């Protein structure tokens, strides 16, 4: 009963996480390349002491 | 080996991991099944002939 | 529950669109590019295909018969 | 002539249920079931 779209749909799915887990990690790898200033005006964090 | 600076996606897994084994209403389930488990048995021993 | 028949802002026919989608998805491309491959222009349509969810699935995993 | 059929739950069987009967499948055996749709002319208009 599920051989069409019911499992193409799963298929699409699984195939599309996988591919955005591959996008984050060389996004993250992309990012962490791109070290060479960070200049921004819109970012703050605290620092005591 | 250490993760840096590569740890907005694998801050993220762990999260997912822990959703995945332990529900959102997890602590309900909990409660209820210790309460199945050994409370029903205490409150039945502990009364006096 | 199932994809619209109209873009509500726009109006354009996105209905006959939901297969074909899903099809560029699964063979290679990325969505970026399956909607301009469609034909999505406007930003309007575009929401269509991506925010879309599809619940009929789940719904016709409760067959009335058999 | 009309002896009110209804549809079994998990059967989806039709069964023939009159006034005064239990109310069960006509197989198995459940104590659900729904009616059928009315006969009458349900006409929309697609607005
Ligand atoms: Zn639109
Ligand atoms: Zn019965």
């Amino acid at each position: 009963q599920r051989t069409k779209n019911i499992s193409a749909i799963s298929y699409i799915n699984q195939r599309n996480r996988e591919w955005n887990i591959v996008e984050s990690e060389k996004a993250l790898v992309a990012e962490s390349h791109n070290m060479k200033n960070q200049q921004m005006d819109p970012f703050t964090r605290r620092q005591c002491k | 080996e250490i993760t840096p600076d590569l740890w907005q996606e694998a801050c993220w897994i762990v999260i997912s991991s822990y959703f995945d084994e332990k529900g959102l209403v997890r602590q309900q389930l909990d409660s209820f099944d210790e309460f199945i488990q050994m409370s029903v048995q205490r409150i039945v021993e502990d009364a006096p002939p | 529950m199932i994809i619209p028949v109209r873009c509500f802002t726009c109006g354009k026919i996105v209905g006959n669109k939901w297969e074909a989608y899903l099809g560029l998805l699964q063979a290679e491309y990325t969505e970026g590019d399956a909607l301009d491959a469609l034909g999505l222009k406007r930003y309007c349509c575009r929401r269509m295909l991506l925010a879309h969810v599809d619940l009929i699935e789940k719904l016709l995993n409760y067959a009335p018969l058999e | 002539q009309q002896p009110m059929i209804y549809i079994c739950g998990e059967c989806h069987t039709e069964n023939e249920i009159k006034s005064r009967d239990p109310i069960r499948c006509r197989e198995c055996g459940y104590r659900i079931m729904y009616k059928k749709r009315t006969k009458r002319l349900v006409v929309f208009d697609a607005r």
